[PDB]
């Protein structure tokens, strides 16, 4: 698994 | 510009057409023209921004990974020589990442963000500069490379300080900052410690606060946590 | 054009690249100029082709299926007025959609069928035709659409004389091509009756010569009749 | 469901 960054919060 | 001609309502318009259709490239077109008007953008607009050139760049960084990965096995031991073309196309695509994060930088820089005196508009940006130049410095090799990476780390840490002293530990916009100030610590400044402590600390200071919100506000900020969460489960 | 500098074994190797990078629209750019060096195609360089436009396409389809579903609910009674952008939006999205298919029709017409003299690479290109024009007839509502419609169904007709008379019934381009003419039949021509015979007599024709075929033949074949059959129980 | 159309060999 990929880290995860900061999804969009659209 | 391109854009020029249609009126910013129109532009925002089509921008939510175009992310109903997937189709990020126009919407990141139509949001450029849409900052290039001059007004300042709301709460909604920033968001549209945003999603626009995270979709557009992240479609780059993830074909720039399968060249890159392509490219160094290329150059293994043992490798038949294929010729040029895998660096050529490694370069092309890595070009068209760079123009994109340099168009986003160009936009903040002129001017949203010396525009922006809302704790949550000045954050929301300095976020966005910390994230472009961690992607630029993602496939940075060269003299600038240790510049690129400070430009990320300043733009990150004046965010970090605003947020700190203006917004709640479970803001949304705090949380995703923090997400992606330990990922540049873990993965751009070979920083891991700074990394899980950012994300840890992060973690405990919003669970403190959630007694504060409603179940809605609740809810959008429990879902940034798990991420942070789980980056601690993958790095410890 | 901004390929003709590029070997043509280049292009192909870059195309292939591109793929993995699920790079499609620079795929079929790669591809264009791969044609337009002017030899044949061999059977890996047609998929090559075919699968580079057909993503490309696709993407264009689904979007203009969004907005074109968005924009016929703005024309329903009740419904506010928005202005023009949404009928904007989806020409765009439909004028950028006809030029990707008049390009993949011209190298078929500049002079890709025309040099085509096997059964496998001339029924390839036909059905090829024969889609690009049943992608224009989807978007198609003017004094054209009944050429345009004529146009698919003549390239199809075509491609379905010679793979009858020179292809076994199990030829994974020859169910394809049934696939799509069917599919053509049910939603471009209003025959749903033809589109169901034709998907019926393929698979049945295709099942009495499994026997014929080699273990990695016999996945190929029924891989395309078990879609044959997925559109028959969708139709009866 | 949507109907299938012949997917790419590749
Ligand atoms: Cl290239
Ligand atoms: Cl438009
Ligand atoms: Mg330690
Ligand atoms: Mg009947």
């Amino acid at each position: 698994k990929r880290r995860w960054s900061a999804p969009e919060s659209r | 510009g391109a854009m020029g001609s249609m009126e910013r309502a129109s532009l925002i318009q089509k921008a939510k057409l175009a992310e109903q259709a997937e189709r990020y490239e126009d919407m990141a077109a139509f949001m450029k023209g849409a900052v290039e008007k001059g007004e300042e953008l709301s709460c909604e607009e920033r968001n549209l921004l945003s999603v626009a050139y995270k979709n557009v760049v992240g479609g780059q960084r993830a074909a720039w990974r399968v060249l890159s990965s392509i490219e160094q096995k290329s150059n293994e031991e043992g490798s038949e020589e294929k010729g040029p073309e895998v660096r050529e196309y490694r370069e092309k695509v890595e070009t068209e990442l760079q123009g994109v994060c340099d168009t986003v930088l160009g936009l903040l820089d002129s001017h949203l963000i010396k525009e922006a005196g809302d704790a949550e508009s000045r954050v929301f940006y300095l976020k966005m500069k910390g994230d472009y130049y961690r992607y630029l410095a993602e496939v940075a090799t060269g003299d600038d490379k240790k510049r690129i990476i400070d430009s990320a780390r300043s733009a990150y840490q004046e965010a970090m300080d605003i947020s700190k002293k203006e917004m709640p530990p479970t803001n949304p916009i705090r949380l995703g900052l923090a997400l992606n100030f330990s990922v540049f610590h873990y993965e751009i400044a070979n920083s891991p410690e700074e990394a899980i402590s950012l994300a840890k600390t992060t973690f405990d200071e919003a669970m403190a606060d959630l007694h504060t919100l409603s179940e809605d506000s609740y809810k959008d900020s429990t879902l940034i946590m798990q991420l942070l969460r789980d980056n601690l489960t993958l790095w410890t």
